[PDB]
C-alpha cells in the first residue's frame, strides 16, 4: 500500500493491482459569495464534471462499474509493436500514455461501436 | 558444465539447431535458458530469454525450444551475418547466468 | 498472441494543467483581510504520499499557482475595503504645522499637526478638527497649506479598524480529480527534472506576507542557500535568494500614538491620530550585524557559482524608483514601514553590536497594480514592535558585478513559497493490450 | 512670577508638586531659595542630590512616563521655610529658561516666642547735630508679626515713626526695628518716651527719658 | 534506446587492481541492474555479477566472491525517463590469467523472471 | 574647594551699562560652565545667561538684546555687562557654576537626547540699585549702654543698601544683632546694629563699631561707652 498515485513510477502490471486507491480519490477530498466561495464552488462542479465524463465513456464501452474490463477490439500493432512482458513488466503507465497518446482517440472509437453492436447482437439472441 | 553443440553449419535457406544440456545443477526444467549471439571479442546480442521468448527486434527466424533435458535454438532461413558463436545461459530469477561452452555456425 | 484492448480505470497517470485552487485555513476562532474564516478547515493530518521512482519537471517561472494567488490576494483586499468608510470629504485644504520641535533639524517635518474643516453628522454644520499626519501622506501647495498625497490621483478609503493585516497561513488545495505535486529535492534550482517527488492534497501553511527587498517569515532552505532566477545571465531578471539560517530583525515604532474618532457623517467615523504620549522618537529596525554579515557571506559564495571564484561582486543600495521599491517596505503591527536598507547592502567581497535601519511610516498606501484606488490605514494606538525572520532576498544585477535589491511586484513574494508545488490533473482511463477478450 | 503657598506641619512630610507637567522624558532640578540668600541646589537629575543635602530631600525618578515630578520634604523643620523651584526640562519642550513658579513653604506648629524689645535714647552727637532719633529694637519673636506704638508721656505719637517689616533671623525667629525721629526740643520738653510692642495677644513696653 | 560506454583499454601487470567505468545514457539508470561479464581467451565467457543501481544490492558469482568490488553512484536526471549514471568495478588478488575483454550490460526488464538478464551491452575494454 | 565672589557698583543710573565681575577661587574657569542669575523684589529667580567651558555664549531671550557675558581666563574672573539699565533691572545678581547634563531618552545616533544645565555652587550675590538719585555715605552715631547689657550704633541716612557692620574689626562676633535697614521717606536707608554683652565688661574693654558703605567709598568707625 503506497497510497494515492503511490505506484506512479511502478510498472504497469504493478500499478494495475492498486486501482481502487486512485478510483476512490476521484471525487472526494475537502472540496456565501466571497472570493473563497466562488472559488470553492467551481472546484466542486469541476470534480463532478470530469468524473462523469470518464464514467460516460466507461459506460459507452460496456464497462460500467469495473476497474478492469476486457474488450473485443483487437490490438492494431501500429499503435504499439511492443510485447507484453516489454509492457507490463517494464514500462510505467506515465510513459505508456506518452507513447500511445495519438491512438487513444482512435481506440476510443472502435470501443464505442464494438459495444453498440454487441448490445444489438444480445438483443437478437434474446429474441428466441 | 553446461555443454552445447560442438559445431554445426548449413547454407542460405535451410536451418540449424544448436543444443544445450547439462546435469541437474545447470539444467533444465527448474531453470530458464537464454541464448546469446556473440561475435568474438565484440558486443553480444540477446536473442532468446526464458526458453523461447525472443528479445525485441529479433527476427522471427530464430526459435527456442526446451525439452526436459536439453534446450534447443533453431535458426531457420540462414543469412550471411549469422556466421557467429552462440552461447546459452542457465539462470533463475535470483541468481546469475551460467553460460555454456560455445557453438560456431 | 491475440492481443486485445483492455480498459483500465484508475491508472496512475497525470498531466500538467490549470485549475481553480481553493483555500484551507486552520481553526483560530477577529477577521483578517484574507477572509480565512471563509476557508475550509485543514486536516490535522496533512497526508503526503511519496511517489517512489517518479521524477517530474518543474518550472516556478511558468507556474500558475503564483499568478492565481496574486489575483486572490488582490480580490481579497478589494473585498475587504468595499464596505468601509470613504474619506473623500477628507480631501480638503489642510493648515499644517510641525509637531513639538527642539531636536534634529530636519526630522521636525517628518510628522505634522494639521487642522482642517470637516463635515459633521448634520449636513449644514461643519467642524474644525485637527489630526497628526506623517510627512509621506501630504504635499504642499505654495503658506503652511497641505493636502493629502492621493487627492489628485486616486480615491481614498480607510480600512475597517477591526480587520487585521497580520498574515496567517493559507493552504492552497486542488479540487478532486487534480493533485498538487511537491518537489522535495533540497538542491532544487526551481526548474528542471526533480528526482524526489511527492503528491499532496494541499500545500503547507503559506503566510501572504507582502514585503520588499527582504523576504520575511518565509520558508527556509534545508541546506546551503539557494539562488533562483529565470535567466541569471540576464540582468533584468530578479534573483530570489533563500536563506537556510533566519536572520532575525527587530522593528519598532516607539511613539505612543492615540486614536481620535471623528464623526465624519451619519454612521461614518474617521479615526485620526490624536496625540503622541511621551517622547517623539524614530521608527527603526535592528538586525544583528554579526549574523547579517555571516548569511550575506553564504549568499556571495553561491553567487560565485554562476560568476566565477576569481570574480569580485559587491552589494549596493536601491538605484531609485518608487518608494515601495527603494526600501524594505512591509506591515508591522498595523502600520506600513519603509526602512532604508543602505546599511545592509554596502559591501564588496573579494576572491577569497548590531546595525539599525531608519524607517519612515505611511498610512496612505496605494495599489501597486492600478493607480486610482488607495487605502488609509487607521492609526494603531500604543507602541508597535514586531520581531521577524529574514528568510530571503530579492536582488538585481547590473551587467566586478554589483547586486542591489528591489522588486515591487507582489507575485515574486509568492514564488518564494510556491516553487515546490505543481498542479496536475488525473486521467484515470488507460488502454493497453492483453490476451483477455470479452465473452 | 506668581507664588504658590504651601503649609505643612512640623514633623510631617511635605510633598511639593511641580507646577508644569512634562510632555516627555524629563530632567528636573529642585532649588531651595530663601529671599536675600543664594539658592542651593537640592536635586539635579530627577532623583540625584549633591553632597551636603540630607536624605529627607527626595525627588521622583523618570522610570515610566506618567509619573509627576514632586519634591518630598520628610520630617519638615523651621529651616525648610523657603521658596522652592522646579526647573523642568523634557524632550518635547525646548530650552527651559524660566525657573518656574515658586512654592513658598511655611511650616506650621512652631512654638510661640516673645519679643526682646530694647529702647535707646538719642545719642549726644545726634542731639549735637540738632537731630534726635529713638530706636526700638524687637527680636526673637514668633510668629513674625508685631504692632509698635510710640507714646510721648501718655499721648500717642505716630508722626516720625518708621517701622521695619519683620524679617527672619538665623534662629528661625523674626526681628524688627522702628525709629521715632523728632526734634531735640520735643525730646527734652517731654517727660518720657515709650515703645509699646504688641505681639500676638500681649503688649510689652520699654520706656526712656532724658536724664 | 540506451547506450553504455566503457573505459579505455589499458594494461597492467599482476598483483595490481584496476577499475573500469561504464557511463549510461538514454534510459533511467535506477530501473535496471548493471551486469559485468568477462570473455577470457582460455575460458568460456563468465558472468561476474550484478548490482542494483537503486537498492544498492549486489550479487556476484562465487568465483569472484572475495576478489571483486562493484559500485555505482547516483544518477543525474536529464528528463522524466532519461538519466546518466556510472558503474565501477575492480579486482583484488589479480594476476595475468584474468586477461580478456570486459563488458558492462544492463538488465532486461524491471520485473518478472528475467529482470537482471544482461540485455544492453557496452563497447568492451581490452585488458593486460 | 571651589567658592565664588561677586563684585558690583551698587548704583547705576538709568540708561547706562551695568558691569559686574565674578572671581572663581579653587578651580579653573575655562573648565566649567558659568551662569548669571538675578532676583528682583517680587519677581522670582531669573536666569540671565551662561557661558560654556569653550566660552560659547547663550542669552535668555528675555534680555538677549542688551546683555553681553564675557570671561577672562588669565585669572578666574567672569564678567557681565547689561546695557540700557532701567528701574526694573535692580536686583541681587548671583553667578554660579553650571554643569552640563545629557539626558538620553532614545537612540543617541538619531540624536534623541537633550542637554540640561544646573547650577550647583553659587556666589553670595551682589546688590545693585537702579536710581538716578546720588550716592551718600552714612553717619554712624553711638548707642551707649546703661544680668546683661546691650550697646549699639545708629547707622543713619545712607543710600543705597548694603552696609557692612562688624564689632572690634572682626573680633567681637557673639551676641551681635544687625537689624535690617529702614527706607525713610527722605529716600535713604538707616540701619542699627547692637551687641548683647556681660554687664561687667563695660570697664574698660573698648567696643568699636566698623561701618562700611562702599557705594560712597566711606569707611567709618566709632566707639561706645556710658
Ligand atoms: C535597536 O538598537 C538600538 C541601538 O542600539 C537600541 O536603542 C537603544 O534604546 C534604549 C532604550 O530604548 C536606550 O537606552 C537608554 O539609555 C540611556 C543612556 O544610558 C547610558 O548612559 C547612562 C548615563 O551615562 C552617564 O552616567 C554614567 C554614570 O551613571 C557615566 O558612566 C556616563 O559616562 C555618563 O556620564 C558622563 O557623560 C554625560 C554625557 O557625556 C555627562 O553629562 C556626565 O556628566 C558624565 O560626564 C548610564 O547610566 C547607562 O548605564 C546603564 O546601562 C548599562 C548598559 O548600557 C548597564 O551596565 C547598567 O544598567 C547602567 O545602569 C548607559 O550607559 C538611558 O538614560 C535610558 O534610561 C533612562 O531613560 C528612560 C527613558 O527616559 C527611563 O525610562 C529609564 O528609567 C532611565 O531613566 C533613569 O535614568 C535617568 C538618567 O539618569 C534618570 O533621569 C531617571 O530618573 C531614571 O533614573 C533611575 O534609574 C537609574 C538607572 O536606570 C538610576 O541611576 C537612578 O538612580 C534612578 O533610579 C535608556 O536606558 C539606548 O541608549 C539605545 N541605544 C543607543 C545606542 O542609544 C534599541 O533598543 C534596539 N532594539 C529595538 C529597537 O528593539
Ligand atoms: C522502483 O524501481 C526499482 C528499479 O526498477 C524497482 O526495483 C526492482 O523491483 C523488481 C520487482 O519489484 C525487482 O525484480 C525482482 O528481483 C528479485 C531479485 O532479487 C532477489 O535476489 C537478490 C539476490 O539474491 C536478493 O538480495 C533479494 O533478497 C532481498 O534483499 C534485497 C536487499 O536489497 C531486498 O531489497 C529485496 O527486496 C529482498 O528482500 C531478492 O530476493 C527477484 O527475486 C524477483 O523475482 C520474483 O518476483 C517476480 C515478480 O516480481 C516473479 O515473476 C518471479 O518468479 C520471482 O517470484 C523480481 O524479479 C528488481 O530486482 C528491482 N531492482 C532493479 C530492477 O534494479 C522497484 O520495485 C520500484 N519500486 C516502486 C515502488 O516503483
Ligand atoms: C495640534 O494643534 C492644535 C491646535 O489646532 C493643538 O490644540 C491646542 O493645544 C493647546 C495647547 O495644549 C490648547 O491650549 C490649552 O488648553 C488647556 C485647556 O483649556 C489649558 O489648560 C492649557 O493651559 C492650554 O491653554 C488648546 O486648547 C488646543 N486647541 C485645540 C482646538 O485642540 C494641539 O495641542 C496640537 N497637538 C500636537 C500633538 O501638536
Ligand atoms: C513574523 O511572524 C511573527 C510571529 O508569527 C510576527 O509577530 C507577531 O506580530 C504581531 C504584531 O506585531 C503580534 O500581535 C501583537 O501581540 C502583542 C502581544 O503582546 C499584543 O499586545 C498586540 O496587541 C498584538 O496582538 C503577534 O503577537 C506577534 N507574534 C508573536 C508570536 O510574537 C511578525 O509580525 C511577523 N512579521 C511580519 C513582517 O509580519
Ligand atoms: C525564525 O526561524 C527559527 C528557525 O527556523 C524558528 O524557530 C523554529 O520555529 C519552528 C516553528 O515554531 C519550530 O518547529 C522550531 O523548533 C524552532 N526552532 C528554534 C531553534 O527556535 C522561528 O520560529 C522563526 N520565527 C519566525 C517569526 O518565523
Ligand atoms: C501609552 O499611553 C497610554 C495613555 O495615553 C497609557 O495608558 C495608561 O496605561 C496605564 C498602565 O499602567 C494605565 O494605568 C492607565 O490608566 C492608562 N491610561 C490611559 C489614558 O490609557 C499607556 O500605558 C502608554 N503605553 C506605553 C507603552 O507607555
Ligand atoms: C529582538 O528582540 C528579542 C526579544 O525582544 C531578542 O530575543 C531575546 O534575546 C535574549 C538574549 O539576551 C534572550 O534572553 C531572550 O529569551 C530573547 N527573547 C525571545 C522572546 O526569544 C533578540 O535578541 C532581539 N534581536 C535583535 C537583533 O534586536
Ligand atoms: C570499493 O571501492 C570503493 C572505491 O571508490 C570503496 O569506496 C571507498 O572506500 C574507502 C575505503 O574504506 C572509504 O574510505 C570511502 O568512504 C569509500 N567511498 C568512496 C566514495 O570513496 C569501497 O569501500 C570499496 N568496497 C568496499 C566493500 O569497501
Ligand atoms: O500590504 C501591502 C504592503 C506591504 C508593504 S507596502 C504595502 N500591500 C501590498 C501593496 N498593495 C497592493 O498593491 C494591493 C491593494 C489592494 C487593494 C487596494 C489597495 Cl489601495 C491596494 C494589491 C494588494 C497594498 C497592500
Ligand atoms: C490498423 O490501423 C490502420 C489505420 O489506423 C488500418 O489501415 C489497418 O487496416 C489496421 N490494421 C488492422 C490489422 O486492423
Ligand atoms: C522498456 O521501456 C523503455 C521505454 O521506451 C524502452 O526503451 C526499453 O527498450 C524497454 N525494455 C525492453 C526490454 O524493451
Ligand atoms: C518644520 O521644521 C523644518 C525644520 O525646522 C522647517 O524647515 C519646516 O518649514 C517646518 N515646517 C512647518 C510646517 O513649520
Ligand atoms: C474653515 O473655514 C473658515 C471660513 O469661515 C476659514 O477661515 C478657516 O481657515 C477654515 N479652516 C481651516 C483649517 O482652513
Ligand atoms: C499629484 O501631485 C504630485 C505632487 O508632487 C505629483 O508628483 C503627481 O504627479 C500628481 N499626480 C498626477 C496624476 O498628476
Ligand atoms: C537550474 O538548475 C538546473 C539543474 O540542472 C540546470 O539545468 C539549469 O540550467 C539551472 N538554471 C539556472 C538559470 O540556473
Ligand atoms: C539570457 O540573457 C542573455 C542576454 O541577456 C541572452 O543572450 C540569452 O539568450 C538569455 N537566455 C535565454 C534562455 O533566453
Ligand atoms: C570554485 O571553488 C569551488 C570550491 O568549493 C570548487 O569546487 C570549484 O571547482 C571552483 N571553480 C573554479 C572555476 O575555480
Ligand atoms: C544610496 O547610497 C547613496 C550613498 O550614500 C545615497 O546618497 C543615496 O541616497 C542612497 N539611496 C537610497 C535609496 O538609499
Ligand atoms: C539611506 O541612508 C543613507 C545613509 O544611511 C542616506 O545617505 C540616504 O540618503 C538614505 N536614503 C534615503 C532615500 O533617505
Ligand atoms: C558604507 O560603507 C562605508 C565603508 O565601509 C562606510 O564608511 C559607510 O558608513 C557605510 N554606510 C552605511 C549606511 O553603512
Amino acid at each position: 500500500f503506497l497510497g494515492f498515485l503511490g505506484a506512479a513510477g511502478s510498472t504497469m502490471g504493478a500499478a494495475s493491482m492498486t486501482l481502487t486507491v486512485q478510483a476512490r480519490n476521484l471525487l472526494s477530498g475537502i472540496v456565501k459569495l466571497t472570493v473563497w466561495g466562488i472559488k470553492q464552488l467551481q472546484a466542486r462542479v469541476l470534480a463532478v464534471e470530469r468524473y462523469l465524463r470518464d464514467q460516460q465513456l466507461l459506460g459507452i464501452w460496456g464497462c460500467s462499474g469495473k476497474l478492469i474490463c476486457c474488450t473485443n477490439v483487437p490490438w492494431n500493432s501500429s499503435w504499439s509493436n511492443r510485447n507484453l512482458s516489454e509492457i507490463w513488466d517494464n514500462m510505467t503507465w506515465l510513459q505508456w500514455d506518452k507513447e500511445i497518446s495519438n491512438y487513444t482517440q482512435i481506440i476510443y472509437g472502435l470501443l464505442e461501436e464494438s459495444q453498440n453492436q454487441q448490445e444489438k447482437n444480445e438483443q437478437d439472441l434474446l429474441a428466441l | 558444465v553446461l555443454t552445447q553443440s560442438a559445431s554445426v553449419s548449413g547454407s542460405l535457406g535451410q536451418s540449424v539447431t544448436i543444443s544445450c544440456t547439462g546435469p541437474n545443477s545447470v539444467c533444465c526444467s527448474h531453470k530458464s535458458i537464454s541464448w546469446y549471439q556473440w561475435p568474438p571479442g565484440r558486443a553480444p546480442t540477446l536473442i532468446i530469454y526464458e526458453d523461447n521468448e525472443r528479445a525485441p527486434g529479433i527476427s522471427p527466424r530464430f526459435s527456442g525450444y526446451k525439452s526436459y533435458w536439453s534446450a534447443y535454438l533453431t535458426i531457420s532461413d540462414l543469412r550471411p551475418e549469422d556466421e557467429t558463436t552462440y552461447y546459452c545461459c542457465s539462470y533463475t530469477h535470483n541468481s546469475g547466468c551460467v553460460f555454456g561452452t560455445g557453438t560456431k555456425v | 498472441e491475440n492481443l486485445w484492448v483492455t480498459v483500465y480505470y484508475g491508472v496512475p497517470v497525470w498531466k500538467d494543467a490549470e485549475t481553480t485552487l481553493f483555500c484551507a485555513s486552520d481553526a483560530k476562532a477577529k477577521h483578517n483581510v484574507w477572509a480565512t474564516h471563509a476557508c475550509v478547515p485543514t486536516d490535522p493530518n496533512p497526508q503526503e504520499i511519496h511517489l517512489e521512482n517518479v521524477t517530474e519537471e518543474f518550472n516556478m517561472w511558468k507556474n500558475n499557482m503564483v499568478e492565481q494567488m496574486h489575483t486572490d490576494i488582490i480580490s481579497l483586499w478589494d473585498q475587504s475595503l468595499k464596505p468601509c468608510v470613504k474619506l473623500t470629504p477628507l480631501c480638503v485644504t489642510l493648515q499644517c504645522t510641525n509637531v513639538t520641535n527642539a531636536i534634529t533639524d530636519d526630522m521636525r517635518g517628518e510628522l505634522k499637526n494639521c487642522s482642517f474643516n470637516m463635515t459633521t453628522e448634520l449636513r449644514d454644520k461643519k467642524q474644525k478638527v485637527y489630526s497628526l499626519f506623517y510627512r509621506l501622506d501630504v504635499v504642499q501647495i505654495n503658506n503652511k497649506e497641505y493636502r493629502l498625497i492621493n487627492c489628485n490621483t486616486s480615491a481614498i478609503t480607510q480600512a475597517c479598524p477591526k480587520v487585521s493585516f497580520e498574515p496567517i497561513p493559507i493552504h492552497y488545495c486542488a479540487p478532486a480529480g487534480f493533485a498538487i505535486l511537491k518537489c522535495k529535492d533540497k538542491k532544487f534550482n526551481g526548474t528542471g527534472p526533480c528526482p524526489s517527488v511527492s503528491t499532496v492534497q494541499c500545500t503547507h501553511g503559506i503566510k501572504p506576507v507582502v514585503s520588499t527587498q527582504l523576504l520575511l517569515n518565509g520558508s527556509l532552505a534545508e541546506e546551503e542557500v539557494m539562488i533562483r532566477s529565470e535567466n541569471i545571465t540576464n540582468n533584468a531578471k530578479n534573483i530570489l535568494v533563500q536563506f537556510n539560517t533566519p536572520v532575525q530583525i527587530n522593528c519598532t515604532r516607539p511613539n505612543n500614538n492615540t486614536r481620535k474618532s471623528i464623526r465624519i457623517g451619519p454612521g461614518q467615523a474617521f479615526y485620526a491620530t490624536g496625540d503622541i504620549i511621551g517622547d517623539i522618537r524614530q521608527a527603526h529596525c535592528n538586525v544583528s550585524k554579526a549574523t547579517w554579515n555571516e548569511t550575506l557571506g553564504k549568499v556571495v559564495k553561491q553567487l560565485r557559482k554562476h560568476f566565477g571564484n576569481n570574480t569580485i561582486i559587491r552589494f549596493a543600495n536601491s538605484s531609485g524608483g518608487d518608494l515601495e521599491v527603494t526600501t524594505h517596505s512591509f506591515n508591522c503591527g498595523g502600520e506600513f514601514f519603509y526602512c532604508n536598507t543602505s546599511g545592509l547592502f554596502n559591501s564588496t567581497w573579494i576572491s577569497n553590536d548590531s546595525i539599525t535601519l531608519p524607517c519612515r511610516i505611511k498610512q496612505i498606501i496605494n495599489m501597486w497594480q492600478r493607480i486610482g484606488q488607495a487605502m488609509y490605514a487607521p492609526p494603531i494606538q500604543g507602541v508597535i514592535r514586531c520581531v521577524s525572520n529574514i528568510t530571503g532576498l530579492i536582488l538585481t544585477r547590473d551587467g566586478t558585478e554589483t547586486f542591489r535589491p528591489g522588486g515591487g511586484d507582489m507575485r515574486d513574494n509568492w514564488r518564494s513559497e510556491l516553487y515546490k508545488y505543481k498542479v496536475v490533473k488525473i486521467e484515470p482511463l488507460g488502454v493497453a493490450p492483453t490476451r483477455c477478450k470479452r465473452r | 512670577s506668581y507664588v504658590r503657598p504651601l503649609s505643612v506641619a512640623l514633623g510631617e512630610t511635605a510633598s511639593i508638586s511641580c507646577g508644569r507637567q512634562a510632555l516627555g522624558s524629563r530632567a528636573v532640578q529642585w532649588y531651595q531659595h530663601r529671599p536675600g540668600q543664594a539658592p542651593i541646589l537640592l536635586i539635579y537629575n530627577n532623583q540625584d542630590r549633591p553632597s551636603g543635602i540630607p536624605e529627607r530631600f527626595s525627588g521622583t525618578p523618570d522610570i515610566n512616563f506618567g509619573t509627576r515630578a514632586t519634591l518630598t520634604i520628610s520630617g519638615v523643620e523651621a529651616g525648610d521655610e523657603a521658596d522652592y523651584y522646579c526647573h523642568m526640562w523634557d524632550s518635547r519642550s525646548g530650552f527651559s529658561w524660566s525657573f518656574g513658579g515658586a512654592t513658598r513653604l511655611t511650616v506650621l506648629g512652631q512654638p510661640k516666642a516673645a519679643p526682646s524689645v530694647t529702647l535707646f535714647p538719642p545719642s549726644s552727637e545726634e542731639l549735637q547735630a540738632n537731630k534726635a532719633t529713638l530706636v526700638c529694637l524687637i527680636s526673637d519673636f514668633y510668629p513674625g508679626a508685631v504692632t509698635v506704638a510710640w507714646k510721648a508721656d501718655s499721648s500717642p505719637v505716630k508722626a516720625g515713626v518708621e517701622t521695619t517689616t519683620p524679617s527672619k533671623q538665623s534662629n528661625n525667629k523674626y526681628a524688627a526695628s522702628s525709629y521715632l525721629s523728632l526734634t531735640p526740643m520735643q525730646w527734652k520738653m517731654h517727660k518720657s518716651y515709650s515703645c509699646q510692642v504688641t505681639h500676638e495677644g500681649s503688649t510689652v513696653e520699654k520706656t526712656v527719658a532724658p536724664t | 534506446q540506451g547506450q553504455l560506454v566503457q573505459s579505455g583499454a589499458t594494461t597492467t601487470k599482476p598483483g595490481s587492481s584496476v577499475k573500469i567505468s561504464c557511463k549510461t545514457s538514454g534510459y533511467r539508470f535506477n530501473f535496471y541492474h548493471i551486469n559485468w561479464i568477462r570473455q577470457t581467451a582460455g575460458r568460456g565467457p563468465e558472468w561476474m555479477g550484478w548490482i542494483s543501481p537503486y537498492s544498492g544490492d549486489k550479487n556476484l558469482a562465487p568465483a569472484f566472491q572475495d576478489r571483486v568490488n562493484m559500485t555505482t553512484d547516483t544518477e543525474v536526471p536529464v528528463t522524466s525517463f532519461t538519466s546518466t549514471g556510472a558503474a565501477y568495478m575492480e579486482i583484488r588478488n589479480l594476476t595475468s590469467d584474468d586477461t580478456g575483454t570486459y563488458f558492462c550490460a544492463k538488465g532486461l526488464l524491471r520485473d518478472g523472471s528475467s529482470t537482471w538478464l544482461p540485455y544492453l551491452w557496452g563497447q568492451g575494454t581490452l585488458l593486460t | 574647594q571651589v567658592q565664588l565672589q561677586e563684585s558690583g557698583p551698587g548704583l547705576v543710573k538709568p540708561s547706562e551699562t551695568l558691569s559686574l565681575t565674578c572671581t572663581v577661587s579653587g578651580g579653573s574657569i575655562s573648565n566649567y560652565y558659568w551662569s548669571w542669575i538675578r532676583q528682583s523684589p517680587g519677581k522670582g529667580l531669573e536666569w540671565i545667561g551662561y557661558i560654556s567651558d569653550s566660552e560659547s555664549t547663550n542669552y535668555n531671550p528675555s534680555l538677549k538684546s542688551r546683555v553681553i557675558i564675557s570671561v577672562d581666563t588669565s585669572k578666574n574672573q567672569l564678567s557681565l555687562k547689561l546695557n540700557s539699565v532701567t528701574a526694573a533691572d535692580s536686583a541681587i545678581y548671583y553667578c554660579a557654576r553650571a554643569q552640563q547634563g545629557k539626558r538620553i531618552y532614545g537612540m543617541v545616533s538619531f540624536g534623541e537626547f537633550f542637554y540640561y544645565y544646573y547650577m550647583d555652587v553659587w556666589g553670595k550675590g551682589t546688590t545693585v540699585t537702579v536710581s538716578s538719585a546720588s550716592t551718600k555715605g552714612p553717619s554712624v552715631f553711638p548707642l551707649a549702654p546703661s544680668g546683661t547689657a546691650a550697646l549699639g550704633c545708629l547707622v543713619k541716612d545712607y543710600f543705597p543698601e548694603p552696609v557692612t557692620v562688624s564689632w572690634n574689626s572682626g573680633a567681637l562676633t557673639s551676641g551681635v544683632h544687625t537689624f535690617p535697614a529702614v527706607l525713610q521717606s527722605s529716600g535713604l536707608y538707616s540701619l542699627s546694629s547692637v551687641v548683647t554683652v556681660p554687664s561687667s565688661s563695660l570697664g574698660t574693654q573698648t567696643y568699636i563699631c566698623n561701618v562700611n558703605h562702599k557705594p560712597s567709598n566711606t569707611k567709618v568707625d566709632k566707639k561706645v561707652e556710658p
